[PDB]
């Protein structure tokens, strides 16, 4: 995958040829980010439910034609509310993957390379999910440089 | 890739003789019917998602195991390629309705395609029971009578779902 | 075969795409068109024999050596007469079997790519069959623009 | 352009050969199409501001927050509120050239090829333009076939 | 290349504004013509042999030193390219009558056209002649009455014979 | 132009070499065949009148038609047999210049290349013209191999 | 490339009349003195060197600073070039004589080949001569009476003769 | 490639001894008729159309289910196929008949041609028939004594009919 | 091998077509100087012994050191006359198969290619060989064009 550490080493190799300085130093880099990264990662993870229920009740409120209508692709019962806490669910764990990884890599890969074609076909629009990320971005209790590099993530994420 | 007068006039052919008062009147009742067909292959292709929505949610309703942590979709790439697999039969139905005739999706498309179903290692009963629910699906919204002239489409809804049958035999 | 249907979902299939407006309205006009054809068919299919007939009859008439030399090209015996009604009657089936396809596909198929070798070698003019598909032409009882059609493949089949 | 003529004639010229009785066919379909076509097109542009600001107070009821966050993105004000009316003018003005030209062409080159780059410089979500077309598509009036071809070019342009 | 339509379409859009009721106008009397504008499409073409004849046997009637010893076109190869080019310009004619405007007959035939008949020693004044003589051909074959439906012809006509002497002033 | 002793000449020069005895016979057989070959060009151009008069007079009689019809096409008056005695010719010139340079390049390259599409356009029938040839191939008085010759490049001509 | 055959029929065609009795008999005479034709192309190739051999000898014996120290052939190279080509000049006379035209050693020979030399620095009046001795010698080899059967070839002698001037004339 | 002369000279050379008086009297004869052979080749080449359409009048005469429905040449293509190998074959009997040897014919034409037969599915037995109809026919043609000069041509007519019975031998 | 006939019909197969009249030109130019290449084969294959014996003894004559000078490349000794009445007869029994052959064919195969690097190898040199055919020129015997073929080989023979 794409993390800066595999991405030196492909580099180092392709040439054939000991690790140089420059590497070292992306990879202190890299080790010095880490600690936010792990600080940020291990705070979505726990306050996950919290986060997801947040999340839901802000786009009932924002959106509340999706709380009316009836149709499948509406929350109007039970069975729309478990989809879309589930969706939301899957939007964090990915969004915590690549905090972890710290890199675009498992967003790239897991999430973004379908999105699309899956909300043309079930008519799920993107600002749904746009509002829940902006509420989670709001809502995750972070301060200082790791609640920076959420953010980061997050308005990769937004990006949809 | 033959259509119905293209198949009627090779027959014909390789037997040397001139059209029977039988198949001229087969291909006058194919003429008379040809706008109720073209109001089939409309709304069924400008409604496409929806049918593809609708297949996909009783298949995973009733065979949940699909979409969960360890099943054969479980990933945006295997759902978006199943979603791009079921655009195509339903293309291709869409294509056979409007030639009436089944030789372009046989040919082109059931030929070789269960062979690489399960070297793929994709349960293909599963993908005959989506199958089947898009033919249900589609013939629930091409007999819809809101928004057009009342008339008989009876022959055209055979003809689509033999269509969907020979689909889904083809992969089951 | 070379039909409007067939070439209007070959040119979609071969972008892989769903079927476009364009290729409705195209299938539309085939659809429009095929009463004329379909009638203009039974039409020549049923009074096949009168046609036959008056047709090897104004072949005589114009030509009249060819009643009269000897030799094994012409028709001064009845072996000669049949060979040529059976001529005529290929030359109308496949002018019928092209107006049921609706275009010249048949025509292109079955008798123009190899006429000219046949009729070179078995010394037949053709213009002996451009009279009897002129007689045909002239002849034919059809009326409006079910006529019109017929006349246009006949014309077709004048430029042997 | 990219209209059913014009491409006959390129296919009939690209071959260097007279025109075919298919294309002519197409033409004919082209020509009994056109005359819905007219009737639609002259029909969304004789109530043109009726539908416009339908359209606007749609957008409005169904988005409120539209009508209440402060910020340039929004019709807060009156500004905002003219520019959404000249938008929605925009769209309903390449609606109907493509309904003139009867094919997808104006439809391809005027507002699709540009429009995703615009939306999202300037933060505005396609669901709003997707309400207003849900709208115009609800509200125009018109019967039968004429009312099936405005709306075939209506989903054309719901698919942003 | 441009169809009526097409223009249409781009000048109002150049403009930025609905169409007029003027242009709609137009344009529904042009899908109103659209049947009459076949049927002289259709017998321009299916006939299209029969033109050139006449329109040759005129030329060399009026300029017999075109077909004498030491003339323009004294010979199979001649004679066939003259006829060749004919036959050219009347598809072309008959390109922008189905299309209803000359962009395709001026764009893509009458451009560098006049060039290339006086760097090739061809005089264009007999062609032009031709050129005329092939429009009054043309248009006393369009307006022949039999084997048709009674109807009035009269403005298609006009912009055939406007298409031919945009032709005819091309090479003169 | 293609004539044996051209063709010799260019493949000699071809490979830069003196003439070889090979080339040295075929031109001898040239010259010797030269004899009777002039000597049926001398007499095809003596009786030229004749000749044409005759096969005018034979066209007439075996298709009687074209003394009847009225059409431009046609020798109904004095403008179309002075056309159709034009034709025959032109076609006895050209037999005659083959007949002089001894093959057929002359025919190849004045007649045949272009015979095609004037018979096309003007509606003349080619079995007109070959039944004058067959008349001046059965009526030049030429005996033994000149007439043979002479047979050799008519019957070239029938094969239009 | 033309023969006297082809030259009178595209000459004829040209005109657009038959043959007058006048070039019918020209040819017949050519084809008469067809036998001596090939009698002198045989004896002139056949012979080839023993021309050269004595066209040469007679160039260096009244021009003898050309093989002299400083002359312009005193070497394997040039002597070995000037023979080659003078065994050119006499191939391509036998050509023209072959064909009983000059057509051929004009258009593929004596074009631009004056200008070759003068930029080359060969003195193309010494060429002139060695190609005047070449045709003495030609031409008293040609008529050599022993072997053959007896016959007047004056003719064919005055032509060979005038092509050596033409040769002679395109380099002097 | 081989002739008669090319043959006796290889043959001789492979031993390497003069040419013994009855090699030198058989090709002397072979000259003596060289004549002879140039009509049958003129002839049977000149009338080859009139060859092939007498010997397929033949062969659909008695097995009339060839051009019936359901036969093996019940098209255009076919029988246009058919007409192009019955040519062929009479090109190549023309080739072997000039030559004065069958060795063009069955190395170029007959080797391998039965395999390819009975790989198309193309019955051989008919094709032999036609084969000796063409011979039946050549021969009639080839003997008919007007317009040319009274001479004796059996053995050439012999000849051409021991390369007509090697061909229909090969694909039998 | 290489006759004009084998040319002839190879040039005829290369294009895929029947003979044309250049081609029977050509073969009735070779057939009719086939009686005087034959009358040139049968005098010189009759009087071989005599031609042998005759070109040896003026080679003895012309080169006396032949016969004087000891070592195994003369014919001082009986061997060494054996050997080169073999080799001139090989010389006639070429040029005899040329004559027959009607063509350089035989001469460019089976003596010309080898003939130099035999001569070399051996010591033999070509002048003795030349002085031989001059002589059977010289006395061959024959007369008229018969005589002018046969010189015509022997000075493709002579030019070693
Ligand atoms: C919730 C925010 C809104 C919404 C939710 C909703 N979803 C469905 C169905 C689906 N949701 C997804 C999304 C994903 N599955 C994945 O594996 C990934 C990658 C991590 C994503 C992003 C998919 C694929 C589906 C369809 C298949 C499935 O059910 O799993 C529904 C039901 C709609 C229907 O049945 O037609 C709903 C309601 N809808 C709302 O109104 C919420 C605001
Ligand atoms: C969805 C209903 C089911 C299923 C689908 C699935 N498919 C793959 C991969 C492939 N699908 C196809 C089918 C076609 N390709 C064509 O071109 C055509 C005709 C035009 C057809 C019918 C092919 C060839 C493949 C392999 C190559 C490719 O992916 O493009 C997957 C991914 C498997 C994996 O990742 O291991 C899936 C999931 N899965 C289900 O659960 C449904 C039953
Ligand atoms: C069958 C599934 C349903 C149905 C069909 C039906 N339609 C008519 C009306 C028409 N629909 C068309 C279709 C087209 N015209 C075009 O130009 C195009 C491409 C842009 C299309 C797709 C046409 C030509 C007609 C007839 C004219 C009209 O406007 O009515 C009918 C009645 C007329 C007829 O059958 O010919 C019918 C039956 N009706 C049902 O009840 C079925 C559910
Ligand atoms: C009749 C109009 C004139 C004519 C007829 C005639 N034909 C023959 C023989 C043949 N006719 C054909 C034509 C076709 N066969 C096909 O399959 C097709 C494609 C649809 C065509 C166009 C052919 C192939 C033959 C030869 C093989 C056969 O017999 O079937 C004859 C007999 C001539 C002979 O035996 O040599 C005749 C008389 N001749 C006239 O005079 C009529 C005016
Ligand atoms: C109205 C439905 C909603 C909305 C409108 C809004 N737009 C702006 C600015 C722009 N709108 C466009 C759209 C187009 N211009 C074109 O030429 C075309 C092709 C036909 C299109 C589709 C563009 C390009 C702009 C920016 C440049 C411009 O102003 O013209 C605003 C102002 C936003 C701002 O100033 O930042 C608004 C408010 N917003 C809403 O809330 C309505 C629901
Ligand atoms: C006949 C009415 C007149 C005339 C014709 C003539 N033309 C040539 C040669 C040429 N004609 C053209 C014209 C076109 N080529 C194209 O592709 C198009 C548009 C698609 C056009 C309009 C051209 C380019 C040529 C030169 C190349 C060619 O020949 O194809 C000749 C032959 C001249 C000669 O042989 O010297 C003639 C005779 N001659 C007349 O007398 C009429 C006035
Ligand atoms: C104008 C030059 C002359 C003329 C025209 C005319 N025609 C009608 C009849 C019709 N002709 C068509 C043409 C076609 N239908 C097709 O499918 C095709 C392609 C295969 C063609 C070319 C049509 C559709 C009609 C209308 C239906 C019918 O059969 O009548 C009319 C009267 C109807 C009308 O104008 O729409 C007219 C005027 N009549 C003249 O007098 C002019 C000389
Ligand atoms: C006479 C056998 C039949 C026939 C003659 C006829 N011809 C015309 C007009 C033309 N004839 C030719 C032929 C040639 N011109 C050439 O340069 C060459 C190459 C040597 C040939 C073969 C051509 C080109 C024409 C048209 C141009 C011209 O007039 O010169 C007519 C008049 C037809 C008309 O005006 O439409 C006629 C009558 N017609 C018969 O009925 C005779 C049996
Ligand atoms: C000898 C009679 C005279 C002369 C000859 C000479 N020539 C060169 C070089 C050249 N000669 C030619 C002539 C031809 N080449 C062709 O292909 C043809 C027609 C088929 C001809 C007529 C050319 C082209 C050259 C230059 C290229 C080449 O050498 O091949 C030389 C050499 C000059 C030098 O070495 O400086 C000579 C000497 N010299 C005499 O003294 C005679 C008057
Ligand atoms: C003119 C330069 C001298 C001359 C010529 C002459 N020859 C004859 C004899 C003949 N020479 C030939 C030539 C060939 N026959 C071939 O097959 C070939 C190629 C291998 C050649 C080159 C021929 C055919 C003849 C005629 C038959 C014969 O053997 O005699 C004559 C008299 C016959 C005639 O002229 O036709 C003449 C005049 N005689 C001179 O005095 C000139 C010096
Ligand atoms: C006609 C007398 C019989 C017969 C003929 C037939 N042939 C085919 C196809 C082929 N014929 C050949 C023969 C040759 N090709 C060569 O190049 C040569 C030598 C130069 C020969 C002898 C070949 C190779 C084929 C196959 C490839 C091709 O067609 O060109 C057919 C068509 C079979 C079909 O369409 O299924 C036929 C009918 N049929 C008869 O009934 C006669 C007995
Ligand atoms: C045998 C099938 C029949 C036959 C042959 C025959 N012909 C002659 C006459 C001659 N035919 C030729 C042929 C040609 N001369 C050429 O230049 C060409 C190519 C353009 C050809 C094909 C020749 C040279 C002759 C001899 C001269 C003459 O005009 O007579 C004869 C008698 C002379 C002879 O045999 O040499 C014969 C026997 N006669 C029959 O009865 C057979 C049926
Ligand atoms: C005789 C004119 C002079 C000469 C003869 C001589 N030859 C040898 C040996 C050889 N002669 C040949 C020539 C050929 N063999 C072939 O197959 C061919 C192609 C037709 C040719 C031209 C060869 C190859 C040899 C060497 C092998 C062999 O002996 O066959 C000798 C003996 C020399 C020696 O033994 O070293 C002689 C004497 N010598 C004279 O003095 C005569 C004037």
């Amino acid at each position: 995958m794409k993390t800066p550490i595999t991405e030196a080493i492909a580099a180092a190799d392709t040439q054939g040829r000991f690790l140089s300085n420059t590497e070292l130093q992306a990879v202190n880099g890299r080790f010095e980010r880490a600690a936010a990264s792990m600080e940020a990662a291990r705070a979505l993870t726990n306050n996950a439910q919290q986060l997801i229920d947040g999340a839901a009740n802000a786009v009932y409120q924002k959106f509340p034609y999706t709380t009316q209508m009836q149709g499948a692709n509406f929350a109007s019962d039970s069975r729309g509310k478990s989809k879309c806490a589930r969706d939301i669910g899957y939007y964090l764990r990915i969004i915590t993957y690549s905090l972890v990884a710290g890199g675009t890599g498992p967003l790239d890969e897991y999430l973004i390379a379908g999105l699309d074609e899956i909300n043309r076909t079930f008519d799920l629009s993107p600002s749904w999910y746009v509002e829940a990320l902006k509420y989670i971005k709001a809502n995750h209790g972070l301060s200082g440089q790791a609640a920076n590099e959420a953010n980061t993530y997050i308005d990769y994420a937004i990006n949809a | 890739m033959l259509d119905a007068f293209a198949k009627v006039v090779s027959q014909a052919d390789t037997k040397g003789e001139f059209l029977s008062s039988a198949q001229l009147d087969a291909l006058s009742n194919v003429v008379k019917d040809g706008s109720k067909r073209l109001d089939a292959v409309n709304r069924m292709t400008s409604n496409a998602s929806t049918i593809v929505a609708n297949a996909a949610r009783s298949l995973f309703e009733e065979q949940p195991q699909l979409i969960q942590p360890g099943g054969n979709a479980y990933t945006n790439r295997r759902m978006a390629a199943c979603l791009r697999d079921m655009e195509i039969i339903l293309r291709y139905v869409t294509y056979a309705t409007l030639a009436g005739d089944s030789s372009v999706l046989d040919d082109r498309c059931l030929n070789g395609l269960r062979e690489t179903y399960q070297a793929l290692g994709v349960p293909g009963g599963s993908v005959a029971a989506g199958v089947a629910k898009m033919k249900d699906a589609a013939i629930a919204i091409v007999n819809d009578p809101n928004g057009i002239t009342k008339g008989d489409c009876s022959a055209l809804v055979s003809e689509i779902a033999s269509y969907f049958d020979r689909a889904a035999a083809a992969v089951a």
